[PDB]
């Protein structure tokens, strides 16, 4: 023997070429590897079994799969300390000939599926994550949806079933036990439908006996290997039936959500593969999302979701390699925005519920009776994140706080104003002081622009929330060990340098990220560096463009729909011109409007003049000057004031 | 501004309030009343005008 | 009024090459070490030895508001007979003095001085304001010589609004209707701040900016990105791979076998060794960073659409500005015609306008785009041909609108009327 | 100049108007240049100064780009 980029739904990184069962092979390239090496060693007996081991070796200068042909005596344990004994024997043997994996296959007469034992690693320890399971089947069950995670496989009566206790890597307060199941189809319309609820029950008896114990959350992902004729909206219609029978069992072994994975050729035919996510949120499900398994163009399968649903639950146009997050995981980021003196970017949502539920509380005390339009604590606002599509063209999400993709994150609002009790809608944009210091990237331009331009088109006014470092800042990080240099004396460098070349095998490396002249010194084929170009975006001149396309939005904005920023935190370079362009604009008293460094122009004049941002940035001079309008004592009482505007 | 629009004089009429310059309340309470004999005479003046349009494009 | 169309949306008072011909090489080159009056650039520089011309005509630059903010220079001038609007950066250290107030007895005279290549309060407002007098009843082309390393970040600046004042040529550039040529000339620079009130993306349909082969152009200086993104560690790593003295004193430290008096040597003989090869390391980072700032990158990224020979800059510009002319009138022509009544980082001024992509087949040139010699000559030749095809649009227009006028009821109803 | 946005017996409208009374705006001393200290400056009520005529023009700006506000 291996794609690795257009192969079966997966992940892949700059140059790499992993295995489907060992996740994590060698990503350095494999343009420098041995090939892959499959062999197949049917044994009558479990002892006899040692004989075409020791000999079968021989033969080898990769995998190795050992079939058993005795259906008669099924161990369990006792077929652990009967294959264990051969591997610690021959531990030098398997480990000589670089053999990464070792499979056993074990089938029975009366049609149940084989039994698999895989050995990997060094020493080869026994993964008991991958059992009675193939390295073909090791793609569907993915186990790439839990690497944020630490797992311990437990023991299954049923060898389709596989159960893991997962807890997470970073705390330990997260304990969860995902259920990962195979489905292969019967040889030779309501199959399906019975085939769910024999699995389902089948997984329901196992989570019994291993008991619920102390779980937060439980999961169970289900994959089908047979391509039937599956019409999506007869089969929601029949998923509503079974799930409210199994349910109450599923709610008390704290099962919280359902995965499925079904083909259906009904589109030979093509066969689109339609995912569905059932959560059990607030009590009862009301959760039913059909999504479509389709590629994002980028080389990632993502979850489009045409759900049965209201079109406002979670998770939407992600790709297929999600890790399932874990409790606790939000506050790290929150602490980097915090030390800062500015609220973590998805709290603010929250933030504006409040000053709107406060906006509802004093209006009703003013204008006593007229008040019974109030719409509670919550369904105060009704959010929902944006993130560009496909084609650059953006879309309402309702996926988790966080996992944004860019340094830049807009969410449209449809808030219950005392003024428009029925509903009213803007565009709320936020830089994320946590993500790269906050700095604008050609990303973060080509979506604050999109950003202002549906504003524009909607007449809904846009709120800016800034919190930045102005444009991203550059050098290129691959070129900084391979490039040589040229001197005019080679014993002492001191004595000045010609100029700067790269080696020739150094040059064939990049010839792209740098533009190279030939010129022969020393009777070396030298390449002088005569423009950096660097693989990596983001470093000089691509961010100004953004930056001044953006700049001239927000000029062009403000004279159509209603602009307003709010420094939330240190606002510099292109980031505090938005403010001006903005025009009407919030300053929290310690978050400054700076354009230059305060230690930048000491160095610049030598001497040590200023001693902080705020010294030249602060309210005493933006406010004193007519850049702020208002001055707010915290990030919700800017929040509190824009509300009033 | 009581000469601020050469449509006043064609909206004055249709209203039909003597103190239509003045009377700033008597008017208010009026577009209230009659917001739906605004918007039948807005569509009658639209047919009109969608009429005379066909006779510029050609001329 | 020599410069100005004699009516409103009338074309500009052009005539023949004749004195200074469009066919001569820009002969006054700037120098790199100090600063040159940047009027030399535009006009020409009267020396000694002989004259040296520059871009423009021979004496056909007239600057105004040459009493404030003298940190650039405004004004109107002749490109082989075409007049346009020029604004230049000036490189030299000017010093305003304000006067002393009579009213208070306790004000002096303020000796303030504008270095050079920046933009103030007073130089961001005279950029503003000669942008709106040069589209506003003026309509005319503009050339800017782009040198600003960005803006004046001082206390005092910031206090008096330097921020306001800077955002005003942003919203004066989208008001533009003219061609616009943002041109980095030899030895110009433009960082951070200054840029991005300047990019083409700001009014797509009117702006196209070009750089000179030997101008700079990044987010900061490359002695401003080296303390950041090059600091001392990653400068070692780099001198521990380079330098051979360096790498084989980096051996004796990772063998051990030595004792205290012994590892002490290694390191008194090394923190002395990088205490010499710090001020060239630290060169050879900067030039590494200017590769970065370099006018190929800025091709490479597409902020640019050419590098420009500073040589042969009025030879390319008396075409460009002549091909624009010609072509935004028939665009705008076009349009009239059409609706008798840009979106992107992508968008570049040759996917200005939808038009041009019909307007490209009706010509039937090749190289469209480019050859702006070419382009010209043809419309010059095909003046009927054009009033041909605008006449056969007008009257294909004016089918889908009379087809236009639930209207159908309507009709029918104003009709048997 | 006072600037600022009221409501009318329910409708939301746009505000200016003139202070009477002798404000005095007190410019910080340049840390740049160490011969300069903080300006004292009374703006006398009722008149108009660079600073005011930007403010006001401004304002209305505001009050009608986006906002389209009564003044």
């Amino acid at each position: 023997f291996v794609p690795s980029s257009p192969a079966t739904p997966v992940e892949n990184d700059f140059k790499r070429i992993h295995s489907i069962s060992d996740m994590t092979y060698l990503a350095r390239r494999t343009r420098d590897e041995p090939i892959r090496k499959g062999v197949i060693v049917p044994c009558k007996d479990l002892l006899d079994a040692e004989e075409a081991l020791s000999r079968a070796l021989e033969v080898l200068p990769a995998v190795v799969n050992v079939a058993v042909r005795d259906a008669e005596g099924k161990n369990d344990e006792e077929i652990l300390a009967l294959i264990k004994p051969w591997v610690q024997n021959s531990k030098a043997d398997l480990l000589a000939r670089r053999v990464r994996r070792l499979t056993f296959i074990c089938g029975r007469n009366d049609g149940s599926y084989p039994s698999y034992y895989t050995f990997r690693g060094p020493d080869y320890a026994e993964d008991d994550s991958i059992r009675h399971i193939e390295p073909s089947l090791a793609f569907q069950l993915e186990l790439g949806r839990l690497s944020k995670f630490k797992l311990t496989p437990v023991f299954t009566q049923n060898k389709n079933i596989h159960v893991y206790e997962a807890v997470g890597r970073g705390v330990e307060t997260d304990r969860r036990y995902f259920t990962r199941a195979v489905v292969r189809p019967g040889r030779l319309a309501e199959y399906l439908i019975s085939e769910a609820d024999r699995v389902v029950n089948d997984i329901f008896d196992a989570l019994e006996i291993i008991g619920t114990n102390k779980t937060d959350l439980n999961h169970m992902f289900i994959n089908f290997s047979h391509t039937f004729q599956v019409t999506a909206d007869e089969v929601a219609e029949s998923l509503q039936g079974f799930l409210d029978r199994f349910g109450p069992r599923g709610w008390r072994l704290r099962v919280h959500q359902v995965e499925i994975r079904i083909n259906c050729m009904r589109s030979e035919n093509d066969t689109m593969p339609l995912r569905v996510i059932i959560t059990n949120t607030s009590g009862f499900v009301i959760q039913i999302e059909l999504y479509e398994e389709k590629l994002s163009e980028k080389g990632e399968w993502v979850y489009y979701y045409v759900s049965g649903n209201a079109k406002i639950g979670s998770m939407h146009l992600l790709p297929v390699s999600t890790p399932y997050p874990t409790k606790n995981w939000l506050q790290p980021k929150r602490y980097k925005a915090h030390i800062l003196g500015t609220q973590y970017v998805y709290d603010f949502p929250e933030l504006f519920r409040q000053a709107i539920q406060n906006s509802w509380t004093e209006a009703v005390k003013k204008i006593p009776s007229l008040a019974a339009k109030q719409p509670a604590i919550g369904e105060c606002i009704d959010y929902n994140e944006l993130v560009l599509g496909d084609q650059d063209n953006l879309a309402e999400v309702s996926r988790e706080p966080g996992m944004n993709s860019t340094g830049m994150v807009g969410w449209l609002i449809n808030a219950r104003t005392p003024e428009y009790p029925d509903g009213r809608k803007f565009i709320v944009v936020a830089n994320d002081i946590t993500f790269k210091i906050g700095s604008f990237g050609p990303k973060e331009d080509t979506f604050f622009f999109k950003c202002t331009e549906l504003a524009r088109k909607m007449g809904i006014p846009r709120i800016y929330l800034s919190a930045n470092s102005g444009a991203r800042l550059g050098l290129a990080e691959e070129l900084m060990p391979h490039f040589n240099v040229a001197w005019n004396d080679p014993a002492k460098p001191e004595a000045g340098f010609k100029y700067l070349y790269l080696s020739d095998e150094a040059k064939r490396r990049f010839e792209n990220e740098v533009i190279t002249e030939e010129i022969v010194e020393d009777g070396e084929k030298r390449h002088k560096i005569i423009t950096i170009v660097g693989a990596e975006e983001g470093l000089g001149v691509e961010c100004l463009r953004g930056s001044g396309l953006i700049a001239g939005a927000t000029s062009r904005a403000y004279n159509d729909i209603f602009t307003c920023t709010l420094v939330t935190c240190r606002s510099v370079g292109i980031g505090a011109y938005l403010v001006r362009l903005g025009q009407r604009a919030v300053q929290v008293e310690g978050q400054p409007i700076i354009l230059t460094g305060a230690p930048a122009l000491n160095s610049l004049l030598g001497r040590e003049v200023y001693t902080s941002n705020l010294q030249l940035g602060g309210t005493q001079i933006m406010y004193r000057n007519g850049v702020s309008h208002l001055t707010a004592k915290d990030d919700f009482d800017g929040v509190t004031k824009i509300v009033q505007w | 501004p009581e000469t601020r629009s050469p449509h006043l004089v064609q909206l004055e009429s249709w209203v039909g309030i003597p103190g239509f310059k003045t009377n700033d309340r008597e008017v208010v309470e009026w577009y209230e009343q009659n917001q739906d004999r605004i918007n039948e005479k807005l569509e009658k003046l639209k047919k009109e005008s969608i009429a005379d349009q066909m006779r510029e494009l050609l001329r | 009024l020599s410069f100005i169309p004699d009516q409103r949306n009338n074309p500009l008072p052009i005539l023949s090459p004749s004195p200074d011909p469009w066919d001569r090489d820009v002969v006054y080159t700037p120098p790199y070490k100090q600063t040159y009056d940047v009027r030399w650039m535009i006009a020409g520089k009267e020396d000694e030895d002989g004259f040296q011309p520059g871009l423009f005509d021979k004496d056909s630059f007239v600057e105004t508001l040459g009493g404030w903010a003298r940190t650039v220079v405004v004004g109107r001038a002749r490109l082989g007979g075409i007049p346009m609007g020029v604004i230049a950066v000036e490189t030299r250290t000017i010093e305003n003095i304000t006067p002393a107030d009579p009213a208070n007895p306790d004000s002096i005279e303020q000796v303030t001085n504008e270095a050079g290549g920046v933009w103030y309060p007073n130089s961001a407002f005279k950029t503003a304001q000669a942008i709106n007098d040069f589209n506003y009843g003026e309509q005319l082309p503009l050339m800017i010589l782009a040198n600003w390393r960005g803006f004046s970040g001082g206390q005092r600046d910031m206090y008096n609004e330097v921020l306001k004042y800077g955002s005003f040529i942003v919203d004066a550039l989208t008001r533009f209707e003219k061609p616009i040529f943002i041109y980095i000339p030899p030895h110009g620079e433009l960082r951070g701040g200054s840029w991005v009130v300047v990019d083409p993306t700001i009014n797509p349909a009117s702006m196209e900016m070009y750089a000179d082969e030997e101008a700079r152009g990044g987010v900061l200086e490359p002695e401003g990105i080296i303390p950041i993104k090059y600091k001392k560690d990653k400068q070692l790593e780099t001198m521990a791979r380079l330098d051979p003295v360096y790498r084989s004193l980096k051996k004796e430290m990772a063998k051990e076998g030595l004792s205290k008096e012994e590892s002490d040597n290694i390191k008194k003989k090394m923190q002395q060794r990088e205490e010499l090869l710090l001020p060239i390391y630290h060169q050879i980072c900067v030039q590494f960073a200017d590769l970065h700032d370099r006018a190929g990158r800025m091709k490479a990224k597409g902020v640019i659409r050419q590098s420009l020979q500073w040589r042969q800059s009025r030879r390319f510009f008396y075409w460009r500005v002549r091909r624009r002319l010609i072509e935004d009138d028939i665009l705008r022509r076009i349009e009239e015609a059409i609706n008798p009544a840009n979106t992107s980082l992508a968008a570049s001024p040759e996917t200005r306008s939808p038009h041009l992509v019909q307007l490209e087949s009706w010509v039937g040139i090749p190289g469209f785009k480019t050859n702006d010699r070419e382009v010209v000559e043809w419309y010059e030749q095909n003046q009927d041909r054009i009033n041909e095809k605008l006449e056969k649009l007008k009257k294909e227009s004016i089918a889908d609108q009379m087809r236009e006028l639930x209207x159908x009821x309507x009709x029918x109803x104003x009709x048997x009327x």
